[PDB]
């Protein structure tokens, strides 16, 4: 009977290291980066850090973030998006300065399509826009018009509560909003999406992720206890 | 000349279909209905193997039908004691995200295969205690979603990439690789001579596989949702199905048939595990309604609830001898129920 | 009147007994509601149902008879227990609410905060510090450290195991059992609300420029206040005062303490969706 | 182009899939119940069986 | 995989010695450590054991308190602390490595050893047929084996090992439990058990068959030995 006693006492060990990862598992608090090919992904999994999934880690105040991108994939069909329920929030990340189908339209439409997986239904988006000065290169510099090929983008304007804090030019500002709100439009129509604006490197970001995890866990735990 | 190739093509698909056709008469349903045993069967659950961390995406049974495997989410394998609720192993992943794992039928290794793209092999039974990875299977595309293993060297993949692939351990090389499916692969079923072996796709349409000659003997089609899991029957000339659309498709690979679907009004989630008994004489699928309905093969019929599970039933199987069936699903929680 | 006493408090026993023990029945069996805060709510749940299975129907009985028929040894007893499980509700209650903060205050850190550890600890110091406190007040006979003639008076104003409480006693039971966790709930609950309304706020913002607080807070407070505050409060001036309050009066205001005993469970395990399907799924 | 390549693949590989052999799907469905009838004599440990036949015995 | 061991050598009556096994080429954080300890002209024998997580410790009949045992897994290694060291105790140290999982191979590997020159009931009796007899190459061998109790435990396992060590070095393993040979020994072997009297056959002979065998039991947790059969050429 020792032998099976000792069956025992290696299941009690191997529960113990179990609940170790279980107390890691539970402090940690795991993020989805999406997007396209050519938007700069890469280069924010780089500030994060200073096959087919990439288990990037990074810790804000004591809170640890797995956030992982899928490299290698089919790109046809996202039936692995099920794997994904556990995640505080998915990091949606496009480029902003397509200029002038468009690449533009393709990402609104995955981000439609992700918005409307049922797979994320308790999952909140935290979109993030970058080349804002390969915008400021493009909108500013005016060599390509939005106005070409777009029927709208005319009729609308900049909306009285934004806030252009670079304050490049009015131009620039009403092109990125007019982008805000064109991606906006689909979360509008459980879950919130975050909009943010960046550049290809920046360190804010990373805080960015924290502070809009802050609010999601928040208001989960608000509709949890019937609070919000 | 593409034109003419297409033309080709559907011209000797709807003449196969018109083969299938004529060489079917009757369906099984009508022949066994004379018989109706086993109407109504009772497996309590008596084990309950908790302790992993996360939702639980496959399990494999071993040989000696007394050990297991499960996989979950966060990346960890546990080799389970099954009769007396006993972790043996505990098996931390580099991935994070596993999907599938496989017992070796020596014993001596497991297969791991998830989002990362490979098929990590662990042996259990190195000249040390510690479980080791003795080697990554690299060479998939898309995200590994089965890895069944064929011999203690010799083993069968299954990825996102819409691509099957046999590989051997001695080498790590992806040897005598086939693809057919136009939709990416999510399960294989092994045949017990592992000789052939039968894989669901997204396609909607089953592949029969030959090992030695490495390109696809016989097709399926006949599922109106997406193909989650596959089991094949231990006589070897039949397999069953699970999928989406609450259907388990019993296709023959003799005959080029499918021999009967098991659907009800209730069900109506995907099924996410299917296995077959010792005689094959229940099929045991999982739902993702909280529940593993019994289905009895020969009736025509589910005949057995495997209730108790407050997630998503993700894996099932039942041991080499049919002694009881495991059951992993996302609640964190492996119940066999014997 | 003694039957319409008899009857409403049958009724106030029987409730008590049926959704404590459902309480537990639930949290103790379905593994979806075996998480941390579930423990504390098993812990109440628990606590209010030996009140109800063992304080309650002597102390019934002398609501009854204005008498007790039961012993002095046990008279003790009964006021040990009825102090200590009565307090361990507060004290459940209090850590319940310190656990909702750590919930919002602290999102990202709340299942690493509220951990099983952390819940145990506070399970136990409900358990233990008004256990020892009163028996300490009871036994030891630190009830009131002097008065002893007061003490005999007070015992013959009924007869019936009525309690007696010096002024230092009393401030010292008032801060103990009542006001040190009922100012916690209340700040905490405070602190809850400005920020659920805050986060109420940004949304109904945001979904106008694209064209549940006060309820919970104000029930989880109103029943408390309502069901503790008013006993607390004369069992307190009392002793204050020269002792002129109606015996029915006080009863009356160990029988609200006993209500809010009554309403824990329907607060903290049936007011919330999750475990109301919990118990649909049970029955 | 690779369009027609890939047709050609997929055309000679079920027109070499079409001479595979078809048994009648009766004589499949008796084979199958033959083989479920040969081991539910046996079909261990599913049928009705004593506490003493489980080893786990709970 | 190794184990080398330190410490050992001339004691004076009643002294202290702290014996070393270091664990080299692998990690014994999940192993059981057994201190097993041979005869020099008799059989092995069991004075002490701990558990992987050193949750279970045991420790003979004979010397219960008197001795101490630990393990350092960042260090890797046992330490064996003995006091009030008598005439008797002498012996050839050897450290035992044993993992249990199910299906695992108890007793499988055995360190180098050490030597110890020292200056002037419930226990299962284990027993063997023989303990020398002249054998020929080829011919089949039989070893018989006896126990004073059943073996057979009610989950099956019939808890026997044969190790069968040459002279003057680290012990092998060749049988656990029952029909069950570690595959580093030659597939030759078997073993054959009634339940109380057992029986350990070999087909064929070569030169590693010279040498003692030894028969353990592990039902209860004394440790017996038996008198062990000895093989010459
Ligand atoms: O003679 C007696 C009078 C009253 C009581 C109870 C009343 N019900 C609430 C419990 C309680 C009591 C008294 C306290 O002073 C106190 O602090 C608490 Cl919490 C018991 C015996």
């Amino acid at each position: 009977r020792n032998e099976e006693k000792a069956q025992r006492e290696a299941n009690k060990k191997i529960e113990k290291q179990l609940q170790k990862d279980k107390q890691v598992y539970r402090a940690t608090h795991r993020l989805l980066l999406l997007g396209a090919g050519e938007s700069g992904k890469n280069t924010i999994v780089k500030q994060m850090r200073i096959s087919g999934i990439f288990e990037t880690k990074f810790q804000v105040d004591k809170v640890n973030f797995h956030m992982f991108d899928v490299g290698a994939q089919r790109d046809e069909r996202r039936k692995w998006i099920q794997c994904f329920n556990d995640v505080t929030a998915i990091i949606f990340v496009v480029a902003s300065s397509s200029y002038n189908t468009n690449r533009l339209q393709a990402a609104l439409k995955l981000f439609d399509s992700i918005w409307n997986n049922k797979w994320l239904r308790d999952t909140s988006v935290i979109l993030f826009l970058n080349k804002q000065d390969l915008l400021a290169e493009k909108v500013l510099a005016g060599k390509s018009k939005i106005e070409d090929y777009f029927p709208e983008f005319a009729r609308y304007t900049t909306p009285e509560d934004a806030t252009p804090e670079p304050g490049e030019d009015p131009r620039v500002t009403r092109a990125k909003y007019f982008i805000r709100d064109e991606f906006l439009r689909i979360s509008t129509a459980r879950h919130y999406c975050y909009p943010h604006f960046t550049c290809s490197v920046d360190t804010e970001n990373i805080r960015r992720v924290f502070n809009d995890c802050r609010d999601i866990i928040q208001r989960m735990h608000l509709r949890q206890y019937e609070l919000l | 000349e593409l034109d003419q190739l297409r033309q080709e093509a559907e011209q000797l698909k709807n003449q196969i279909r018109d083969a299938r056709k004529a060489c079917a008469d009757a369906t099984l349903s009508q022949i066994t209905n004379n018989i109706d045993p086993v109407g109504r069967i009772q497996m309590r659950t008596r084990r309950t193997l908790r302790g992993h961390l996360a939702k639980i995406y496959a399990m494999h049974w071993g040989t000696d039908s007394r050990l297991l495997v499960s996989a979950s989410q966060d990346g960890k394998l546990i080799i389970w004691d099954s009769y007396t609720t006993n972790k043996v192993h505990a098996i931390p992943l580099r991935s994070s995200w596993v999907m599938t794992c496989a017992y070796a039928p020596s014993g001596n290794y497991v297969a791991c295969g998830g989002l990362d793209n490979i098929c990590s092999i662990y042996n259990l039974k190195t000249r040390e205690g510690n479980v080791r990875v003795s080697r990554e299977l690299a060479g998939h595309t898309g995200y590994l979603s089965c890895c069944r293993f064929l011999d203690d060297n010799q083993i069968v993949t299954s990825s996102g990439d819409t691509t099957c692939a046999l590989w051997d351990i001695e080498t790590g090389q992806q040897t005598t690789t086939f693809t057919g499916h136009t939709g990416d692969v999510m399960s294989l079923s092994l045949a017990p001579d592992t000789r052939l072996f039968v894989s669901g796709a997204c396609d909607a349409s089953a592949k029969l596989w030959d090992v030695r000659e490495g390109m696809c003997r016989q097709t399926f089609t006949g599922h109106e949702s997406d193909i989650n899991a596959i089991c094949f029957f231990p006589n070897g000339n039949a397999f069953a199905t699970g999928s989406d659309d609450a259907t388990c498709r019993l296709f023959d690979l003799r005959a080029d048939q499918e021999l009967m679907t098991y659907s009800h009004d209730n069900i109506i989630c995907g099924i996410t595990s299917v296995s077959f008994s010792k005689s094959g004489r229940l099929l045991l699928a999982g739902y993702d309604d909280f529940n593993c309905n019994v289905w009895d093969a020969l009736k025509a019929d589910r005949a057995g609830v495997l209730a108790g599970h407050d997630n998503r039933v993700s894996c099932l199987g039942v041991t080499d001898d049919g002694m009881a069936v495991a059951t992993g699903s996302w609640d964190s929680f492996l119940k066999i129920w014997n | 009147v003694r039957a319409s006493l008899y009857s409403l408090m049958v009724l106030i026993i029987l409730t008590t007994l049926v959704g404590n023990l459902i309480v537990i029945v639930s949290i103790s069996h379905f593994k979806q509601l075996h998480t941390p805060t579930n423990w504390l709510i098993h812990s109440m749940a628990t606590v209010d149902f030996l009140l109800g299975c063992l304080v309650m129907p002597y102390s019934m009985v002398r609501s009854a008879e204005h008498c007790w028929y039961f012993g002095e040894v046990f008279c003790k007893i009964h006021t040990s227990t009825d102090i200590m499980l009565s307090s361990a509700s507060i004290f459940h209650l209090s850590f319940i609410s310190i656990d909702r903060y750590y919930a919002v205050c602290d999102p990202l850190r709340y299942k690493a905060k509220m951990n099983i550890l952390v819940i145990c600890v506070m399970i136990f110091i409900s358990w233990s510090v008004p256990a020892v406190f009163a028996f300490g007040m009871i036994f030891l006979e630190l009830n009131f450290k002097g008065a002893e003639e007061i003490y005999y008076k007070h015992v013959h104003c009924r007869g019936g195991c009525s309690v007696f409480f010096s002024k230092i006693s009393g401030v010292l039971t008032f801060m103990t059992s009542f006001y040190i966790p009922g100012s916690i709930m209340l700040c905490v609950y405070y602190r809850i609300y400005l920020i659920a309304k805050e986060q109420a706020r940004l949304i109904s913002d945001a979904n106008q420029k694209l064209q549940k607080a006060v309820k919970t807070l104000g029930i989880v407070m109103g029943v408390f206040l309502i069901c503790w505050c008013p006993f607390f409060i004369c069992t307190v001036m009392d002793p204050f005062l020269h002792y002129i309050i109606p015996p029915t009066l006080n009863d009356v205001l160990i029988w609200f303490g006993y209500l809010n005993s009554t309403f824990n469970p329907m607060v903290y395990a049936f007011f919330y969706p999750w475990f109301r399907k919990a118990l649909k799924m049970m029955l | 182009t690779a369009s027609i390549a890939q047709a050609r693949k997929l055309v000679e590989q079920l027109k070499m899939e079409a001479n595979i052999d078809r048994i009648k799907v009766s004589k499949a469905a008796a084979d199958l119940m033959a083989y479920c009838e040969a081991h539910a004599k046996e079909d261990p440990l599913l049928t009705p069986v004593p506490a003493s036949e489980n080893p786990f015995r709970e | 995989v190794q184990l080398v061991e330190s410490g050992g050598g001339l004691v004076q009556p009643g002294g202290s010695r702290k014996l070393s096994c270091s664990a080299s080429g692998f990690a014994f954080s999940s192993f059981g450590m057994h201190w097993v300890r041979q005869a020099p002209e008799k059989g092995l024998e069991w004075v002490a054991y701990i558990s992987s997580g050193s949750g279970t410790i045991y420790y003979a009949d004979t010397v219960k308190g008197r001795f101490t045992i630990s393990r350092d897994d960042p260090k890797n290694t046992l330490f064996l602390q003995m006091t009030s060291l008598r005439s008797e105790d002498t012996a050839m140290y050897y450290c035992v490595r044993s993992i249990y999982y199910y299906g695992s191979s108890p007793f499988d590997f055995w360190g180098q050893g050490t030597t110890l020159t020292v200056s002037s009931s419930s226990d299962i009796v284990m027993t063997q047929a023989t303990s020398s007899v002249p054998v020929t190459p080829g011919e089949s061998v039989s070893i018989s084996c006896r126990s004073s109790k059943s073996l057979l435990h009610s989950n099956g396992n019939t808890y026997l090992y044969w190790f069968l060590q040459r002279p003057g070095q680290s012990p092998q393993l060749l049988i656990y439990r029952m029909s069950n040979l570690a595959s580093g020994v030659p597939d030759r072997f078997s073993g054959s058990g009634s339940g109380t009297a057992f029986t350990l056959t070999i087909s064929r002979l070569e030169a590693e068959d010279v040498g003692v065998y030894y028969c353990m039991q592990h039902l209860e947790y004394p440790l017996t030995f038996g008198a062990g059969t000895k093989l010459e050429l």
